[PDB]
Formats: C-alpha cells, structure tokens, sequence
C-alpha cells in the first residue's frame, strides 16, 4: 500500500502540472497526503513494530519518507524506537546469564552489537535525522547503565568495571584501533566514570610495572582518546608513571654500568623505583629476606643513598618476581615465581619436610597469606603434604616434572582480585565525598552567603561530568563541614574565614 | 637444592626528612590527630587517612587541611602545595 | 566592564578555589569591550601554565567559547600563540596547547585556517623530533576533516610534506599520514589525486624494501575506501601490480593486498567488474592455505574468506558461477581447525545463501553435502560452532521450503543433543528451538512421525526451564508439534495418545500461574487453545476445569 500511494503522489503532481493551474498544486497535494496518509495512522504504528521486529530497512524507509509529510506525525515513531531499543538491550544483555558478571568481552560486545545495529539503521533508513539519533542515545543511555548485571552485582558502577577490566585485556600480553573507538563510544553514556578512570589507572599501574604490555603505539592511542574523552588532569596523572618508568630505566642502565667496578652479582638484578605519592601502591607486610638475595639488597640501598641522600626506599615484596633454577628434580628445569614462593621455596634445600606452624617463623609471612600461598603451591603438584592445620607437615614431592620445558607458577591467588575489587570499590565512594566537600567549600569560598538549593545546584553542575552526587550525601558533607567549622549557619549558609 | 638466577624487584621512595611522622603534629604518621585524639570519637575520626602531595611530601588530611585555611605554601617546602593522593 | 575587572583581578589570587571560581565564572559569562577582551585572553593564556590542573581545563575549555565572540583579529595571535607553544621545549606546554587547538578548531574564518596550516606544514616535516609530527599530523587531520574543502589553495603544498612521510622508521607516522592522505582525498581537486596515484604506483613499482610495500598497499586500502568511485577509473593498472605482490612469500604482504582486493570489490562495483574471476581465483587459492599442519597464517584465511563473502554479497548476476565453483569449497572447508576462520566461512556461505533469495536446483544438488558436513560439525564441544549450523538451517529451510526432506533421520539427534545438554547456554537452546519449529513448519507431517517419542521429552523439558525465553519458544514449538502428532486437514494413521498427558500438563502449569512474564502468559493460551482445538476429544474431566 506503501508503494501504491507512493505511485498516485507522484501521478497527482504530474497530472496537476500537465493540464490544470498551477493554484492547485497545494490543495490538491495537501488533500490526497490527508486521505492518503492521514488517516492511516493507527495502521502505520501497528505496522511500525512488525517491521522493527523483523529486520526489514526499506520498508522502515518508506515509511519513514510518507509519514514525513504530516505535520506532527513523526513523534510516535520516535517513542516506539526508543521503546523497541531499550528492550532490545535488555533482552540482550539478558541472555548472556551470570558468566556476564565475570567476563568482559562478551559483556561489551553485546551493547556493541546493539549499538552498532541501530546505529546503521537510523543512518540508513531514517536520513540520520536529529529525533532518532537522540532517541537512540537516550535508549543506550538508559539500557547501559542499568540491567541484569548491574541488579546481580547491587550496584550501577559494574558496568564501569567491566568495560575497564576489557581494556585492559585488549592491551594486555590493525583491528584493535576499531574496537577502541567503539569502547571510547561506549564511555560516553556511563554515569559514573570515576569509576572506569580509577580501575583502568589500577590496571595501567600493573601493566607498567610488569611489563606485560603489548606495545607502546596502543598505550599512546589509548592515552590520545582519553585525553579528548576524560579532561587534562587524568592525562598528567597517567603521564607521571611513565615519566617514572622512563627515569627508573635509566637509573638502572647506569648501576648496570656501575655494577662491574666491584665483585659482579651472582644473579641478575633489576629494578623499578617509584614515587611513592604518584602510584596506588600499597606498604608491604614484614617479611624476613632471603639470605641470597640479602647482597643485591645492601648494594643498591648504598648505591641509591650515594645518588640521593635525602629519598629512602620501601621495598615491596608481594610485586616483585623472579626466575629459580633446580637440579634436584628428575631433570633440570626453570621456573618462575614469586619474591614469596621463593621464600618458602628456598627455605629448605636439603631438608625434606617442614612443619607450617614451625616454617612460619623463619619467613615471617603473616598467617593468612602463607595459607593462601600454600593452597596455590600444592595446586602445582610440586609439594605435597581442603582445610589446612597448622601442625600439617609439608615434604617435597621427588621425581615430579612436566612436559613443558618451563613451567610458570606465578599465579593470581583466589581471593585477591575480590578483595581488590572491593577495595577500590569503597575508595571510590571516600573520593566522591572528599570532592564534594572540596567543591562546597570553593562554593561559599566564592559566595559569602547562599541558599541551599542553590548549593546543592552549583554542586551537581560542577560535579556532573565524573558522577552525579547524591543528595543525601550532599547534606551529609554540609553538617561534616559544620562541626570542622568552615561554614556555619545564619536554610541559609555563610563562610567563616 | 635450588639456585636463583633472575630477580626483579620494586621499590618505592619518600622523603626520609621524617621520622615517619607527621610535621605539624609530632605524632606517628599511622596513628590519629592530636585534634582526633583529644576529642571523643565521631565522624570526624572516622575520616582519618594520610594524605600525599605532587611535591611527595605526607601529611594527615586533617593536619594539611588545617594548614591551609591560612596558607598556601606546603610546609617543609615553598612550592605550591597540590593533592595528588589519599 | 566593571565586573570584568574584578573577575579579572581575583585570577591572580594566588588562591586555588578563587582562580577556579573566577575562571568558571568568565566561562558561564562568556556562553551567555574592546580594551577588557585583549586582557581575558591575555589571562587565559598565561592560566594555561597555571600549577594547578584543575584551573587548566578550566583554561583550556574556556577557549571555545571565547574565539565566537571576541573579534577575528585576536584569534589571529591566539593561534600564533598556541602553534608557538607546540614547539615549545617544555613537555607540558605541548600536550596542553594540543587540546587548545583541536577545541579551536571544533568550536569554529578561513584566514585562522591558512595560518594554522602554515605553520603545520612546517612542523610535519621536522625528522629529527616525533613527538612534533604525531601531533601536528594528529592536528591537519583534525583539520581536514572537518571545514577542510575550505583551504582548496593548500592542497599541493599538504601533499607534498606527506609523502616523504611514508617512509619514517616510526611505525605510529605511517600510520597518521595514511588517515591524514585519506582525509585529503575525501575532499579535494582532479589535479591533487593523479599526482598521488602516480606517486603510489611508481613508489610500488621500484619495491625499495618489504615494509615500505605495505605501506603503499595499506595507503591504496585507504584511499579506495574512502575516494571510492573517483580511484575506480585507475583499477586497470592497479590490479595487475597487486596480484604480482600477492605472490610474494611473506604472509603479512598476502593479507594486505587481499583486504585491498575486497575494497576494490565492494566500494566500486562497475570498474572491477572484469577482474572478478581472478579475484575469486585467488581468495579461493588462498582460503586453503595452510603451510603447517596436513589433515601464524589464519590471517590470510580470514581475509580470503572475508573477501568471498564481500563477492558474493555484490554480484547478484554470478549466481550459476558461485553455485558452480565457490560453494563446493566454502563447504568443503567446515572443518578449519580455527574457530575464527570457521565463523568467516559460515558468515560468507550464509550471505550466499540469502543472496540466493535456476540456481534452486543446484542448491537442492548441494543440500546432500551440506547436511554431511554439518553432521559432522554439530557433535563439536564448542557453543559458537554449534550455534551458526541452526542458523545455517534455518536460512537453508527458508530459502527452500522442503529441502530436509530425506535427512530428517541424521538430523533429528543433532538438535536432541543440543537441547538437553547441561553446558549448552541459553542462546544455544533458543536458536535450537527456532530452527525446530521452522523444520516442524515447512515439511509434511508424515516425516517426523517416528521421532515424535524422542522429540516430546526434550521440549516438555525445555517448556519448565526457569529462564522465560527458552519457555516462550518451547511452547511455540509444542503448539506446531501438536499440528503434527494428530492434523486435522488429513488423514493420518498415527497414535497420539501417549503424548496427550505430557504435553497438557506442562502447558496448564504455565496456564495458571499469575506470576509469569507477558509473553509467557499470551503464548500458553495460543497453545492451550491449540490443543483444546486438535486433541480435546482425549482430554477427560480437565476441559471443563480448563
Ligand atoms: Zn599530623
Ligand atoms: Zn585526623
Ligand atoms: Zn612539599
């Protein structure tokens, strides 16, 4: 019918132009898109919804150019694809189920591919009007930031997370370009960006210190998108650990150099010295160094105290790997570990079995830890002696290999990637009330007196472009204030210098 | 037996013009304000944490908070003082 | 005026909450004087060095707004002072002057541009810094791109600083210039795109080293993609040079210039409309190609079939050739080892066949091989694998309605499998289930006759499922198995008795619930009143409850 009334349209204007005046083009136009169009309507958005359901563009096209002559008469068709994609999002994030929760591709590349879908469409059938593309991005706004998995997690900022955690899995150890220009397309209708930036800094701080990147030119990129994305202070933020990677290659280069003056190390040594300010890093626990590393140690405390005095260094142990050799076993073979596994790998040479209460003390590695470590060192098959008791006794198991020449037991232990999830999780949520403290303050630093709509007003349009504020919290930061007397009450506030 | 033959290691730095230790107050750099310690626990103490600067020098929050409703300069240091951490 | 003054005063607080306040305020003043415009960007530029970072996006973002209204005179030395500070030794003043420029030019007559580009030219070609010629190429791009048809004077002076470029130690350069060359081309004159042609072609011509000809095939991809139909009149002398590239032994040059070949292909259709043949002739001689293992190369795989599937999905007038000689081999390669190329191969047999929508009878002569081959492929442990076979079935059955007549029996335990195994996800038992009913629908009621008894368990099952999609589908599925146990428009020999019980009790579950979803709820009274209305003569004292 579509195409009929198409037909007679053009058949009107050829007839009216050929043989009658030319006064009657508007009327005779205006009444057959009445009769012709008009009254169809109810039809037309019944019709709509079948033809969104089952993909058909040009169908959707010709609809869309014969309901654009009515005034007025493109608006439902821009609630019904709003309503259409919203639902589309949901079902689709939907079906993924639970492994959404633990996995960020799949997660991502659903809203891409609903993203990507519509995005074609509006382009291709509806002319890339202005009313479809904001009712798209309503839509992906809307779908994004709350769904299944957020419901399953309790919370709206694992979406953030999630698209973090699938970044750094991209840039981890031609295309890749593509696929980071859809997730900067994706960044721009997430809420809470606070959270991606703080979890993608985390991961860029491991991926640094590590060196466990894929190459330079993608970090470039990433850090190039960011900077039009994200504003000017992240970009600085992200640039120190660089800077501070750059000067830490070449204060190694030259104690390398320096090095050969006295007796060589037995082993090779490297390391990675960081401000402690700049990095998220954290103390390490007490820890009792092993007695053949305790030269490299002393070495470079006196070589860094001759190049600076006033800095002193804090080492961190639970960062730091390394490579063991072993000829005890049916053949030689190398492995790599951990500064820990090394420490109670190391403890006993000759002496076959130990005693966990009794080897606690010799390492001094905290109780809750050592278990931990233990759990992933048996894992391995490479010790033997699922609860653990401390009077357990732990003997090597002899004649033990594996096919590989090489065999990495530098794994992530269970419960650490939990734990750090939530910590920063609860980091997040301190920031967000330390910067709304601040911005209050500039507020009435600025305004002497004020009221408490128009706090709260100039507060949500500073704060909006990283989170939207809460306005309890806000309230609750305005009486935090008031005992630490920065402000003091006059519904009406007022500074007091 | 077992031999090393590679290690990498990490390691931060600071000022050691501390004794690890605030400035402004002489107190351990861990434990609370002589503010949060004299008054009586509230939500106040329940926001006490270390708080570092782009010139790497620590303080309290509280302490650096203080400081600056009248200054501008960072204390041990002339240069303008700038958060970069907590 | 007054007002001015003061904001203008309290900049220089040497407080950081009143300089960020006072530039905020400037800024929300100037969204909503001759003398007092000279000192606002006087103080912007220097807040642009400020130490604080907060005042620099402040300082930074303000520069948008500003260039609309203060006058064109200004804007003139406000980009001689950002261009000047690009150049800048000091690392901070490069990166912050950066985002300065690319907001100037977003929020933006033609004069500022002719400066700009002055000093861009100038700064592209300093080899001996990187840092310089990534942003500044970052910048023309930029520029180009967008009010880029302006600076029709410069096109010649643009081009020829970017070609030397082509040959930069530095990987990350190729890779800007290239974009920058397209933005170019996307809008410029006759004279400016022979002269690069030529330059490409003779610079393939003498091949100097390998990664240089990469370089050059990547830069022709490029400018095809985006020129499209104004680079169709030079394939002449363009495809003869690449296939005797392709034959070079190194595997990333193979990819390359098959992704070439697929641009060729689909942006302009009526210049490479002789060069089809061999261009099929040598994606399917490379879809082949694996040099290692017998029965790091699946790049070239996947482009080869990418390349197949952009042929087919274009030429609609070589149906009697593809049938003749593409699909005996996608076919024939169903068992790439490599998941990657394996969903290339699906993809591209799927476009065919939607193409394809006489070359009826020649598929019907194919369906044999088809349906040995995905017998074989749907025992796979893979999800992914598993999922594009019903999707292939269902494209197959629609296309021709009665084409699994005679192998209803091979693929019957297939789908069994798939429904009722537990690491099966859901989207897996929903595509199973849809390419059920569409078999259940297109084919004659006698067929399935002996394997009602293994299909009714499996769907009664999947009818009690917690997740409401796999409901909605199954019942779906159980009003067309209903039609077929016992039809009412033929005759039929067929005892449906035992399955009476079966199907009516998980279908009233979902009658009666009052907490289900909407569609749960309108499919089981569709398949109620189906079984009402085909099998309620068996139904005993339920009917009046009912
Ligand atoms: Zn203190
Ligand atoms: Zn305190
Ligand atoms: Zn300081």
């Amino acid at each position: 019918y579509m195409k009929k009334a198409e037909a007679r349209l053009l058949e009107e204007q050829r007839r009216v132009q050929v043989y009658l005046h030319e006064s009657t083009q508007d009327e005779l136009a205006r009444k057959c898109e009445q009769v012709l169009i008009e009254k169809h309507l109810e039809i037309f958005h019944t019709e709509f919804q079948n033809l969104l359901d089952a993909d058909k563009n040009e169908d959707l096209g010709r609809m869309y150019n014969l309901v654009s002559r009515i005034q007025d008469g493109l608006g439902e068709l821009k609630k019904l694809l709003e309503t259409h994609i919203h639902n589309q999002g949901l079902a689709a994030i939907e079906k993924c189920g639970e492994a959404a929760l633990n996995d960020p591709k799949m997660y991502v590349q659903t809203v891409l591919d609903v993203h990507k879908k519509y995005n074609a469409l509006v382009m291709s059938a509806f002319n890339n009007d202005a009313g479809f593309v904001a009712a798209l991005d309503k839509a992906c706004g809307r779908f994004i930031n709350n769904n299944a998995v957020t419901k399953m997690a309790q919370s709206s900022s694992k979406s953030p997370e999630l698209l973090a955690r699938y970044c750094d899995s991209l840039l981890k150890k031609a295309e890749l370009e593509d696929t980071l220009n859809q997730v900067m397309v994706v960044f721009k209708y997430i809420e809470d960006k606070d959270v991606f930036q703080k979890f993608y800094a985390k991961m860029l701080a491991k991926r640094l210190v590590h060196q466990n990147s894929a190459s330079d030119d993608a970090e470039a990129s990433m850090i190039s998108k960011l900077k039009q994305a994200c504003g000017f202070e992240y970009t600085s933020k992200l640039q120190r650990m660089f800077q501070d990677i750059g000067v830490s290659k070449d204060l190694n280069e030259q104690f390398k150099k320096h090095l050969t003056n006295s007796e060589p190390l037995d082993l090779d040594f490297s390391i990675q010295v960081l401000s402690s300010g700049s990095w998220p890093f954290q103390q390490s626990c007490t820890f009792a160094l092993p007695s053949e590393l305790e030269r490299s140690y002393q070495r470079f405390t006196a070589f860094y105290a001759s190049r600076h005095s006033g800095r002193k260094l804090t080492w961190l142990y639970q960062l730091s790997k390394g490579e063991l050799v072993t000829n005890c076993f049916k053949n030689r073979y190398t492995l790599q570990a951990s500064t820990f596994q090394m420490a109670i790998l190391l403890q006993y040479n000759t002496e076959d079995a130990y005693t966990v209460q009794q080897l606690t003390d010799s390492t001094q590695i905290k109780m809750d830890i050592l278990a931990q470590v233990l759990q992933i060192l048996l894992k391995s098959k490479l010790l033997v002696l699922v609860e653990l008791k401390p009077d357990t006794l732990i003997k090597l198991y002899l004649g033990y290999k594996n096919k590989k020449l090489r065999v990495n037991i530098n794994v992530p232990m269970k419960t650490e990637q939990k734990q750090e999830q939530e910590t920063t999780h609860k980091n997040i949520e301190e920031d967000r009330k330390l910067l709304i403290q601040a911005a209050i303050v500039r507020i009435m630093k600025m305004r002497k007196v004020l009221k408490h709509q128009q706090l709260l007003g100039e507060v949500l349009t500073q704060l909006s472009s990283r989170f939207k504020p809460r306005v309890p919290v806000i309230k609750k930061c305005i009486d935090i204030l008031i005992e630490k007397e920065y402000l003091e009450r006059v519904d009406t506030y007022s500074y007091l210098a | 037996r077992f031999e090393v033959k590679k290690w990498n290691a990490v390691a931060l730095w600071a000022w050691d013009i501390v004794v690890d230790n605030c400035a402004i107050c002489r107190n351990h750099i861990m434990d609370l304000c002589i503010e949060c310690q004299a008054n009586q626990a509230s939500a106040t103490s329940e926001e006490c944490t270390v708080a570092w600067g782009v010139c790497n020098h620590a303080f309290h929050f509280h302490c650096i908070s203080r400081w600056l409703k009248t200054r501008q300069v960072c204390p041990l240091d002339n240069r303008e003082w700038e958060f970069q951490k907590y | 005026s007054y007002h001015i003054s003061n904001l203008l005063e309290k900049m220089t607080s040497s407080d950081k909450d009143f300089r960020f306040m006072a530039t905020n305020d400037l800024m929300t003043e100037l969204q909503k004087d001759d003398d007092s415009e000279r000192k606002v960007v006087k103080m912007i530029l220097k807040l642009l060095e400020d130490k604080n970072g907060e005042v620099q996006n402040l300082a930074v973002k303000c520069l948008g707004p500003l260039v609309s209204k203060v006058k064109e005179y200004q804007v003139e030395t406000i980009v001689d002072t950002l261009c000047t500070n690009m150049l800048s030794d000091k690392e901070q003043l490069r990166d912050i002057s950066s985002i300065g420029l690319k907001t100037v030019i977003g929020e933006l007559a033609a004069n500022v541009c002719k400066k700009i580009t002055g000093r861009l030219t100038s700064a592209i070609a300093k080899q001996e810094d990187v840092s310089v010629q990534l942003e500044a190429l970052d910048i023309m791009a930029d520029m180009l791109s967008r009010q880029g048809g302006l600076l029709v004077n410069f096109h010649p002076s643009i081009l020829t600083c970017l070609l030397p470029q082509l040959t930069s130690p530095r990987l990350a350069v190729r890779k800007r210039t290239i974009i920058a060359l397209g933005h170019l081309v996307m809008s410029c004159g006759n004279i400016v795109f022979v002269d690069l042609i030529e330059h490409l072609l003779s610079e393939l011509s003498k091949n100097d080293s390998m990664s240089t000809t990469r370089t050059y095939i990547q830069c022709i991809a490029a400018i095809s993609r985006q020129a499209g139909h104004r680079i169709g009149e030079y394939l002449e002398k363009i495809i003869p040079l690449v296939v005797k590239f392709c034959n070079v032994d190194d595997d990333e040059l193979r990819e390359y210039c098959i992704q070439a070949f697929e641009s060729f292909v689909r942006r302009c259709p009526k210049e490479v409309y002789p060069h089809v043949s061999t261009i099929i002739n040598i994606c399917l001689k490379y879809l082949t190609y694996d040099p290692n293992y017998n029965y790091m190369s699946w790049k070239v795989r996947r482009a080869a079939a990418k390349c197949l599937d952009a042929v087919v999905s274009t030429r609609h007038e070589m149906l009697p050739e593809f049938y003749k000689t593409v699909s005996p081999a996608l076919i024939s390669r169903f068992k790439e080892r490599e998941e990657n190329v394996k969903a290339d191969v699906f993809h591209a047999y799927l476009s065919l066949l939607k193409q394809t929508r006489t070359p009826l009878t020649m598929l019907q002569s194919q369906v044999p091989n088809i349906v040995k081959a995905l017998h074989k492929q749907m025992k796979e442990k893979s999800v992914k694998t598993r999922q594009c076979c019903f999707n292939m079935l269902t494209e197959l059955v629609n296309v021709l309605p009665g084409a699994l007549t005679q192998h209803i029996p091979v693929l019957v335990p297939g789908i069994i499998f798939s429904l009722n195994d537990k690491s099966s996800s859901s989207n897996l038992k929903i595509d199973a289930l849809s390419c059920l009913y569409v078999i259940l629908c297109n084919h004659s009621p006698q067929v399935f006759h002996p394997h009602v008894q293994a299909l009714v368990p499996p769907v009664v099952a999947c009818v009690g499922d917690p997740f409401y999609k796999i409901t909605s589908e199954a019942l779906l599925v159980t009003q067309q198995l209903v039609k077929v146990i016992r039809p009412l428009d033929q005759p039929s020999s067929f005892d449906a008795t035992p399955y009476i019980k079966d199907l009516f009790t998980c279908t009233i579950k979902r009658l009666k619930a009052a907490d289900i979803d909407q569609e749960v709820k309108e499919r089981a009274i569709s398949c109620m009143g189906q079984i009402i209305c085909n099998l309620g003569d068996n139904l005993g004292s339920d009917l009046p409850n009912t």
